[PDB]
């Protein structure tokens, strides 16, 4: 599960100059139960964004 | 008026401690059976 | 022939089936090739277990999507070789060796395999030298060694990047011998930050980058702390010279070989780890090392999952290292940076043989009046300030002063705050925090020891409130 | 089930039964016994999904 | 020969073998026969499952006490068909589609497959209009939606199927369409007792009841919510006039889900539930909806296991309402009915272009005011309210008024107290929360708010007991 997120993740970048200089900004919405911040897949997208 | 209040405020911290260690007891309990859960439904899998 | 045949393919992992005397040794690398065209390469896949009846389990470490059941996979007769050399210094490598900086380069250098056995016990020796920094929390409370091992424990997002970019900044720079950086399961954006500034500060020329990011399949995030490891202990064994080896987010490692055990047929440990945690957490880290005579300083990022220090991953890193600077989210919450958990981080060198007597008197004492501090905040939050002693309230004064002051504007979080950077002589930072522990400093508020320096900073931080030192 | 069986067959007989259960605990931990034993996975509390 | 041949009886879960090329597709009814006369009857088998070797995994609607293996298993071609149309209103039906008022009733009647794709995504449109209740908990804080969908969650004992009763006295019985009502693996009783309260208030003849209850097998429990929403799908559809539907405990859908699930020997999620939990709960969910010009108001009450909000099969429902109303056992101990929890609860239509800026506005500072008196609960749980600010304890003082407030003599708990229920409208409700929140009742106790109606019933009471508006 966590390669499925960050090899999904991963691809939102900013591309050189030479590349054309495009974007993709990437807003995951990740849904926590009871504020626990610290799930499983909480805890694994958290350490993929900037 | 001060003695009586601190009197008060000690019963009420320990029914207070009371029911927040049932609750941590319940919450060990519940951990240790789901971490068992989860170990032998990998070792279910795996068989 | 001597070739093989894919069998199984389960996401990274490759079941390969050779003739009899043609079974692969154990982590030999087999290529394989994916012919089709949006997907064309060459997969290289590490031998990972012998099941039996010619057959043989590897792990991928490229990606096996367009994979097909059948193809031929050839053995190569060796395991994982990366080159090795000064020449490897100021490029940007693959976990395979390949260069990405400039593809091609390298290819016709020594090559060394990244499975080796750690030194011999006769060969080891306690490192006391204290490595200083600049940080006042570090030079006071979790003093470096010079060819010794440290470690940034911390949940996700607290501080453990910048603080290794910020101790990159401050040991690498001016540094005589060589760096290795391992980029191991994380950002590619903080990479491509690390080369370009780097570059820039012409200290890459000195330094061998070697990533292996989130996106590659576990193989490669296994692998290469293995590539890069292999490079520093060239530049240790052969050259001969003062090797500083950092390694963003080990934990990436171990973390890899838990997302193939399961699929390698390996019944499950405690919270879902791989029975061989540890064992595979010891053969990496004893090679991360130091011989006699023969130093690797050694500076690793370790996750903590959840925040918890009792996982297992952390509970049993925590065994490998010289000093660990543990990184917390409720001081992170606070707004203290580095948020460094001065009661929980330790250092082996923390003695009074090695840092004297009053670096470990004034240490003492930071950390006892820390802990007082915390014994009393419930009562602070519940009761309030006015029902404590006078010894207690001034404890409390001086213990907030104290951790405001532990923080510091770092030269690599200026791209957060805009205030540049600052750095602390040992000797300032012992004779200033002895200063707060008498309590020379109780009538300057509790801002302008907050983001500051040494002395003269606080004198100026004061005045521009309203207050003198 | 016995008690409750010997209970219905005078229940449809026009006559009215009183049944009373000691435990209801005991035969959910007695059941869940028999279903770990029967190799079923569990669910809260160690207990069966029925 | 073209029929089947019983293999494996595990519980309610039969295995099927037919001849090669006569393998019937998935839901296909079956049946077989139990001859053993005490427990003689027919078995119907849900095709769930293709296995394989011609094999077929089934799910009985019956118990199978008494199934012989080897017995022949006829295919009906076709999957479990209820009777539609104007006929079924004013009987009760099995999940089957049996009538129990009247054996035979409706076997001529259209019959529509229980199995139905949800509609189109460009016939789908937001619903925003407000449905009054009556109640002020409700019409101030989750406002329901005119054909949206509300749902009740609760765990046991707390008052869903009071407030289902209340709705359906409220909403049901002014209402110029049809309803529906799905007893969903709850009380038999329950049902007795809806059928002749329903009978008395002359609504029947304009109710359709189904009910699988307690005492049926998972697959019974877990297909009788599906002819229920077939009825009113064919009401929504082929009449197009303004149907309701009551589904008393969804959630008892999907625990015989999770135990039919461990039947068919598939892999357990966590908890225990089956791996298809969210994927059962949108395919039934995302039929029981409004298209545009045809409305269904649906009502539906969630049991929460163990008074576990974060269990996955409310956590999974949480996504599929347009108004939620989350009953609590902390306010249920206090007194409270209905036993909602203000700061849990929701609407989608509680937004100041739906229901106005007065509204938004009072709804607003009543749930700033019960927060920020939660907030407070540790504070008041050891020390009391002496030791607040004034502000806090004038918050407090408003607060505990509110949240008596909040309670109502409800028309469905007469029953339980002999005291009539009342209905307040919302602009009263607006009014008297906007004199609350702004404090002009501080002097009236914290009783004579306590199951009242509106403004009147508050003077009335509170000049009972000693006060004065
Ligand atoms: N010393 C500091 N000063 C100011 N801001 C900081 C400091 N350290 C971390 N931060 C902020 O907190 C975030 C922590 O990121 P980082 O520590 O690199 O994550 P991780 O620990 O997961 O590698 C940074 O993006 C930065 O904005
Ligand atoms: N509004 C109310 N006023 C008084 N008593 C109530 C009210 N609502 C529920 N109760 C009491 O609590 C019980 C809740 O029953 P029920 O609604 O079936 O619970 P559940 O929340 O488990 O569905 C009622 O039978 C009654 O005893
Ligand atoms: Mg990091
Ligand atoms: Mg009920």
């Amino acid at each position: 599960v966590f390669y499925l997120h960050s090899r999904l993740l991963e691809r939102c970048a900013k591309l050189s100059d030479d590349l054309g200089g495009g974007s993709l900004t990437g807003l995951p919405i990740i849904e926590t139960k009871a504020n626990d911040i610290s799930a499983y897949i909480p805890t694994n997208v958290i350490s993929i964004t900037d | 008026s001060r003695q009586r209040a601190m009197k008060s405020a000690t019963d009420n911290a320990d029914d207070l401690i009371k029911a927040l260690t049932l609750m941590a007891n319940r919450e060990r309990q519940a951990q240790i059976t789901q971490e068992i859960s989860e170990i032998v439904g990998g070792a279910n899998a795996l068989a | 022939d001597t070739s093989g045949r894919v069998v199984r393919v389960t996401g990274p992992v490759v079941d390969v089936e050779f003739p009899r005397g043609s079974i692969p040794e154990l982590f030999n690398a087999l290529h394989a090739e994916i012919t089709f065209e949006s997907l064309a390469k060459t997969l290289t896949l590490e031998v990972a277990q012998h099941l039996g009846d010619n057959l043989v389990r590897t792990i991928s470490l490229q990606p096996t999507d367009g994979l097909v059941r059948g193809v031929e996979v050839i053995d190569t007769g060796r395991s994982i070789s990366v080159p090795v050399g000064e020449g490897v210094k100021g490029h940007v490598f693959n976990a395979l060796g390949d260069c990405l900086d400039e593809p091609g380069y390298g290819e016709k250098f020594e090559h060394w395999s990244i499975h080796r056995k750690p030194p011999a016990f006769e060969e080891l020796e306690p490192r006391t030298e204290m490595l200083e920094t600049g940080l006042k929390v570090v030079d006071l409370l979790t003093p470096y060694v010079r060819g010794g091992k440290i470690a940034l424990f911390g949940g996700a997002g607290v501080g453990k990047t910048v603080l290794i970019q910020e101790m990159i900044n401050r040991i690498a720079r001016n540094f005589g011998g060589t760096s290795v950086f391992a980029g191991v399961g994380e950002r590619t954006r903080e990479g491509n930050d690390l080369w370009v500034e780097l570059a820039e500060a012409n200290v890459l020329k000195d330094t061998a980058l070697v990533f292996g990011q989130m996106d590659e399949p576990p193989g490669t995030r296994m692998r290469v702390a293995l590539s890069a490891l292999t490079m520093a202990e060239w530049f240790r064994d052969e050259q001969g010279q003062d090797v500083l080896l950092f390694i963003d987010n080990i934990f990436r490692f171990t973390q890899a070989g838990s997302e193939v055990s399961t699929l390698l047929g390996r019944m499950p440990s405690a919270v879902g780890y791989q029975p061989t945690l540890a064992d595979e957490m010891g053969e990496l880290q004893e090679r991360i090392t130091s011989t006699r005579g023969r130093s690797i300083t050694s500076m690793q990022a370790v996750y903590v999952p959840a925040d918890d220090y009792t996982d297992p991953a952390p509970a049993t890193t925590f065994a490998h290292l010289d000093a660990t600077t543990e990184l917390s989210r409720a001081v992170f919450s606070k707004g203290i940076f580095p948020a460094v958990d001065p009661l929980a981080s330790s250092s082996t060198i923390l003695d009074p043989s090695v840092v004297g007597d009053e670096h470990y008197r004034v240490a003492q004492e930071v950390i006892r009046i820390l802990q007082r501090y915390k014994d009393l905040q419930d009562i602070i939050a519940i009761l309030g300030i006015d029902e404590l002693s006078e010894e207690d309230k001034q404890l409390v004064n001086r213990a907030r002063r104290i951790e405001r002051f532990l923080s510091q504007n770092m030269m690599a979080a200026e791209q957060f705050t805009g205030q540049p950077g600052s750095t602390v002589p040992v000797k300032e930072t012992i004779e200033a925090f002895d200063r707060l522990c008498k309590g020379d400093f109780d009538h300057v508020p509790e801002q302008a020891f907050f983001l500051i320096g040494g002395l003269d900073d606080l004198a100026k931080k004061a005045e521009s409130l309203g207050a003198k030192l | 089930y016995t008690g409750s069986a010997i209970a219905q067959h005078w229940m449809y007989e026009g006559k009215h039964v009183l049944i009373i259960f000691d435990d209801l605990t005991k035969q959910a931990e007695a059941y869940r016994a028999i279903s770990l034993l029967l190799r079923r996975p569990p669910g809260r509390e160690a207990y069966p999904g029925d």
